[PDB]
């Protein structure tokens, strides 16, 4: 049979002493044919849910001169594909959920092939990226609200917070951008930074407003500045609940 | 949901040629690929062709090589197919039939089409010739009569016909025609009671809209 | 270059399991015969049911199910209803082919079975004036909707001459045909018996005149 | 019967090394199909692009010419391996790199119909050369080109030509394949040009690639002007108000600095 | 090789729509021969129009398209102008190199036609003394300008020994030419009587001499 | 807008060789190959080569290998066309037409330059012979009457030729020059009304700049 | 034609492994141009860079000679698979 791989970018057959193909001619007169083969096949993923994201990729096999006349491809009856023993560990970054075996017979321009077609299916090690991002923000977060809880006399207490909350926050961004591969268009690792960099950021200039109207010292403004305060003991901790409703129900799929 | 409508019936003289349309709705056009399929009344359903929307690639069954040709329009989502060389073989229905498979051949059929009856006779108009019938002499009474008119020799279909200007609405039975030498013939039938004939004339009304005629006839025992 | 046989008709009950079977005249249907089941409803109505691999068309009902019994493709209705009454085509896949089977009429009895009602008319006497006769059989009001029409003359059947309709159905679910016999009007002169016979689950109903 | 048919072509005297005849002399035409299965690995540094595509020709050549429209022989017949027929030195001019498939039987595909029409279809692998421009990063827009031409015979020998109906075809998910670009037309031109050898007809398909606005719009943009706004409102405050002035100035600037890395 | 033929010449009407063909000598113009039309302005003024694939020259109005109309290349102007008048050249591509055919001289009528005054003119005895004849018929005033010359000096046919100018447009835009004889001084007293006839929009003038 | 001016009109002996230029502006002049095109009288237009000036690339016609040779020069936008062993037939009007793509040929004809007509010829400057041009054996006289005057044999051209010193200025016709074997030719007509003549004098005004000659000559017609 | 040729020119006992003969025994004259298509993948640390040139040389065999100018032959034949020169 003619066959090949449609959408295999790049493939070699293992020639290492003798080559790597065995060939069985049955008394019936059927054939087993089987051969090693490495391939490199394209599979065209989407990071839009970053880290949360699932991706399919797949193994297509057709006839190329052959139509529908001549040869017919079927899946074996029985285990039609086999993984190896250690197979879905064997990815660093993914981890294998579901393979299927299905048919990809179409209809071109010089006839119709018989095509078949394996799918995996890569589930990304969400652990991490839970643990190592989500979690420090989310604490990040609340360490910078407490400057709302303390006095506006007390400049090294506030300040402090401000300044080496927003620093951690940039330090634990770096960390997760070299493991992220360069994409043009926006993840839901982006949103998720930039958000919680907004809340930080916000939370400092706070005590920058807050410091302002106090310092002009008249007690119609003296007294505004705890206002400000208050409202923003209850302010910020809404907003960032609004917004993990609205993320994890958006990337939530 | 997702529908398929296709062109209007047609009527056309043998030489000439016509094209089908089929216009998709309720789906991505250029993921499913369309089939055609004839159905005649001397044959059986007859597969035709199948075109990819998408690749605007073809497959012609051996028997309609040059007979179909099927074309599409992505930007309407439509599938067209032109008959060429129209003979009073070609007189059939002809349907537009969906493969259910999403970007790939599943060789299984998922929707179909309305129908397109496309009648291809080398016949002029022809008015209807109405004749009564009446239950022959003797054999009479028993169950309660049956009467009714025969329109023989008229082209093309259809023809109505009503009894009494439609006022008998009860036991009217429209039998389907039947062409002999290329003009139709169809026979309708009604049951009234057996004291009521020949005592009351019933009328049958046939009305033939190409021909623009309208004969009524009376039935007459012999 | 092939040929595909379905059954003639069948009739079932309500809640019942009924098997349509496909034979294909070059041997045993294999898997790469892809057999389609198509369903085609009163008035020109079609839609697909089973096909190819093993898929199914959206919105087919649980009850419809295909399989392999024996060397041909079956299609198997487990829990017939009312409105799975209709005719029912298969079509099998041969390297760059479709090919279509005969069709089964499938009957699902919604009401009792009826004796057909059959009258038949001579020809009349505007009509003889041309020099053709026709004579007409009405098959009204029978269940199911299948019947066999036969034209005997002077105690002969005549071959060459008649046509008869296909049974469509009525408003009342009950099924209709008619059955013509041509003739010259002379021919109708010497002929001194006419009969219509009609066929109807196994029982024959007769109608004649004599002129 | 096919393989029957393929003997009887190549019994008679037939030269692969010599072009086809032509009815009044003229040259050769190859009309030209091109199918776009890939894009990928677009590289702005080394100024190229790796692209996998079908590439479909056809000719005339009377010669393997077996049968008329009405006969019982097949209307096409696939060659099988050991026979040569004449085909085009076709190339592709700006490619830097390029494989064909070979694993099991090599992926090509030649047909000789009855008229003595030939359709060649093979699989290739590209890697071509597309020079960038980045002046605008990153509202900018970028094209790169698939050059093919004839590499021995001049004008008077084969003329190519882009097929009448679809000359380009891509790939279902082609537009989407891309991360960073996203191509808005596709176009098929011919680039036939004098050099110092000869006149060489020459086919160009191209293909306009754009990049995505909103993610720097969103990233870069929309976050550094909302910084400098920021920075402004150091202005409104008292200058008694040190910690005030001067956290926000600081913590601005280093925001900023992170954004650019 | 190859022979490009057009039409002699046309005419056409303002506001109508005129079609100039271009005839291959090898068979069918199919689209390797990449049709060419050229426009020439008078006083050698050459304007590009229609080339190659599908190409048109910077400027070129909508009304002048291309196409190849049965089994050679043709130049349909829709919506003629005044302008428009001038000689058309079509130009094909035979393998390595391109051949012009012989030009079309489309004519848009901007003044009713005229038909043309013609006298010939006997040859002065000053130049009879060098044993050389020339006599000269002149045609002036005529629209459009195509003028066919006979002459039936001597014996009714003529076979050669005849030359004669192109049509020079004036200056009220009405062309003009002249036809020459080239004969021996012998010939003018032994052939009898003298013809200088003109053919314009298939209307013939004869003129008489002794 | 572009140009493309071609060097001035030049006249040669045979054996000899010059060369013709065509200076182009208002583009990028590497980028368009130019084409040139011959016009002679008794053949039609010519097509001799085409180069391009980036590649240097040349071809030429097959007639015309060796007669002719393209050059370039891209600092002064210029193309040049040299012709070799100039005989009588080389005599004709050469013009450079420029190709309308950009970067790549694209067979179809842009711009032209104005021309350059070459004539070559053997023949040594001769003044022209004028001789009177008059209507005889007139049949009838009607209030219009047509006056000639055969200039003949002349060398090179051309020749100013007017009546009465300028004073008639109007209805004088010049007819283009058709020249015999190493000889120019041309005569001219006039307009007047019928009694000023001979009544009056009228003088044919024929000047030959290339020979300094200026002969006027009156008419006397019996 | 040009198939007549080429086949006419190695039916003689030629040798493409010799060296093509000369007039006065001096040595063979290769004129070489260079077209550049693609500069690319400079490396600073590898001290190297990628380069993709069209090559043209050219050299007289008059082996290989099959014809006066001013014959009915073509300038110039294309060389077939199958046949080797020196070069
Ligand atoms: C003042 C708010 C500052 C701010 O939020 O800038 C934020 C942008 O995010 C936005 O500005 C979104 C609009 C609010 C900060 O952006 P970032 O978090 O520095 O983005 C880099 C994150 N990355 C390295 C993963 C790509
Ligand atoms: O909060 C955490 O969000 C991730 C999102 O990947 C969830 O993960 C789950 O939802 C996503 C859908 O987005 C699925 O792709 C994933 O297979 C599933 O494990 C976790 O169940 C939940 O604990
Ligand atoms: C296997 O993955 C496929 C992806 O389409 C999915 O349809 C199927 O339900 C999965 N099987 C299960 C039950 O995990
Ligand atoms: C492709 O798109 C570009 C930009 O809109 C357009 O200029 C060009 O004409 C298009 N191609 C064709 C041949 O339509
Ligand atoms: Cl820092």
């Amino acid at each position: 049979p003619d066959t090949f791989f449609p959408n295999e970018k790049q493939a070699y057959k293992h020639t290492i002493d003798k080559p790597n193909v065995l060939i069985r001619i049955h008394n019936d007169g059927t054939v087993l044919y089987s051969v090693r083969i490495s391939l490199v096949l394209s599979c065209p993923m989407y990071l839009q849910y970053y880290p949360m994201d699932v991706q399919q990729c797949s193994i297509d096999l057709a006839s190329y001169a052959y139509t529908t006349k001549d040869i017919e491809y079927l899946w074996k009856e029985h285990s039609p594909l086999q993984l190896k023993v250690g197979l879905s560990s064997s990815l660093p970054s993914f981890q294998l959920t579901n393979t299927s075996t299905t048919y990809c017979t179409s209809v071109t321009n010089t006839g119709i092939y018989s095509c078949l077609r394996t799918t995996i299916q890569l589930k990304r090690e969400f652990s991490f990226y839970l643990l190592q991002l989500y979690i420090p923000s989310c604490m990040l977060v609340i360490v910078s609200w407490v400057s709302f809880w303390f006095d506006r006399t007390a400049i090294p207490a506030r300040v402090t917070l401000g300044v080496t909350t927003l620093l951690t926050m940039t330090a634990q961004s770096a960390g997760i951008n070299s493991q992220l591969p360069p994409v043009s268009y926006i993840k839901a690792i982006d949103v998720w930074i930039g958000a919680c960099m907004t809340f930080i950021f916000c939370a400092l200039l706070e005590f920058a407003l807050v410091n302002h109207i106090a310092n002009a010292g008249t007690t119609e403004w003296n007294d505004i500045s705890k206002r400000v305060d208050l409202i923003s003991r209850a302010l910020f901790p809404v907003l960032f609940f609004v917004f993990n409703i609205l993320y994890w129900s958006r990337f939530g799929h | 949901e997702v529908q398929l409508q296709q062109s209007g019936p047609e009527l056309v003289r043998p030489g000439a040629s016509m094209k089908i349309s089929c216009k998709a709705s309720g789906y991505s056009f250029t993921g499913y690929t369309m089939n055609w399929v004839k159905q005649s009344h001397g044959k059986n359903l007859e597969w035709i062709g199948l075109i990819n929307p998408y690749n605007g690639g073809t497959s012609y069954n051996q028997k309609f090589k040059g007979k179909a040709t099927l074309t599409v329009d992505k930007s309407s989502s439509t599938a067209y197919m032109e008959l060429l060389s129209l003979t009073s073989e070609d007189s059939a229905v002809y349907y537009c039939a969906r493969d259910g498979d999403y970007y790939r051949y599943g060789r299984y059929f998922d929707y179909w089409g309305q129908g397109t009856t496309l009648t291809v006779s080398s016949a002029k108009t022809t008015p209807p010739s109405v004749y009564p019938l009446a239950p022959g002499s003797a054999a009479q009474t028993n169950s309660m009569v049956t009467l009714g008119c025969l329109v023989k020799g008229y082209f093309p279909e259809p023809v109505t016909v009503t009894w009494n200007s439609g006022s008998l609405s009860s036991g009217v039975h429209t039998f389907p025609a039947v062409l002999q030498s290329d003009l139709y013939t169809l026979s309708s039938s009604v049951t009234v009671p057996s004291s009521t004939w020949p005592s009351e004339t019933v009328t049958c009304n046939v009305a033939h809209p190409a021909s623009s005629t309208k004969v009524d006839k009376k039935i007459v025992p012999r | 270059q092939a040929v595909v046989t379905q059954e003639s008709a069948l009739t079932t009950s309500p809640g019942e399991t009924v098997t349509l079977t496909c034979r294909s005249s070059t041997g045993a249907v294999t898997t790469i015969n892809f057999a389609n089941w198509v369903q085609e409803k009163p008035d020109h109505l079609f839609t697909g049911l089973i096909g190819g691999i093993n898929n199914r068309a959206p919105g087919v009902p649980a009850r419809f199910s295909g399989s392999l019994i024996g060397d041909k493709a079956a299609l198997t209705i487990t829990g017939a209803q009312t409105e799975d009454e209709a005719i029912y085509f298969c079509a099998l896949w041969y390297s760059n082919h479709w090919v279509f089977g005969g069709g089964t009429k499938l009957t699902v009895l919604g009401q009792p079975k009826s004796s057909p009602s059959v009258t038949l008319f001579p020809p009349s006497s505007e009509e003889l004036e041309t020099n053709k006769a026709t004579l007409v059989c009405t098959i009204t009001d029978f269940y199911p909707g299948v019947v066999t029409v036969d034209w005997k003359v002077d105690g002969t059947p005549v071959t060459q001459g008649m046509e008869t309709t296909q049974p469509s159905k009525q408003s009342n679910n009950k099924y209709m045909a008619s059955s013509y016999l041509t003739l010259t009007a002379r021919a109708w002169e010497r002929h001194s018996s006419y009969s219509c016979q009609v066929t109807h689950e196994g029982h024959t109903v007769e109608k004649s005149l004599s002129r | 019967s096919d393989s029957k048919i393929l003997a009887h072509l190549f019994t008679s005297g037939y030269d692969f090394r010599v072009r086809p005849p032509t009815d009044n002399g003229g040259p050769v035409v190859v009309s030209v199909n091109m199918l776009l299965r890939t894009i990928s690995k677009i590289d702005v540094v080394n100024m190229e692009y790796s692209a996998q595509l079908t590439l479909r020709e056809s000719w005339i050549d009377k010669r393997l010419s077996y049968g008329v429209k009405g006969d019982g022989q097949p209307d096409f017949v696939i060659l099988t391996v050991g026979h040569q027929i004449w085909m085009p030195d076709t190339f592709f001019p700006n490619e830097k790199q390029a494989y064909k498939h070979t694993i099991d039987k090599p992926n090509v595909l030649i047909r000789i119909h009855n008229d003595g029409t030939v359709l060649y279809s093979v699989r290739i692998s590209l890697v071509l050369s597309c020079p960038m421009y980045l002046q605008y990063y990153p509202m900018d827009v970028q094209q790169c080109s698939i050059d093919l031409a004839s590499y021995a015979y001049t004008t008077k020998d084969i003329e190519y030509l882009w097929k009448e109906h679809s000359p380009l075809q891509l790939k279902v998910g082609l537009s989407s394949s891309l991360p960073s670009f996203q191509l808005t037309n596709t176009s098929t031109t011919y680039c036939t040009s004098v050099t110092n050898t000869g006149i060489y007809s020459c086919l160009r398909t191209t293909i306009q690639l754009k990049r995505e606005f909103s993610f720097y719009l969103l990233q870069l943009y929309i976050p550094s002007c909302m910084l400098v706004i920021v920075s402004w409102v150091s202005f409104w405050f008292d200058r008694t108000a040190i910690p005030a002035r001067v956290t926000l100035g600081v913590t601005t600037l280093l925001t900023m600095t992170a954004q650019s890395a």
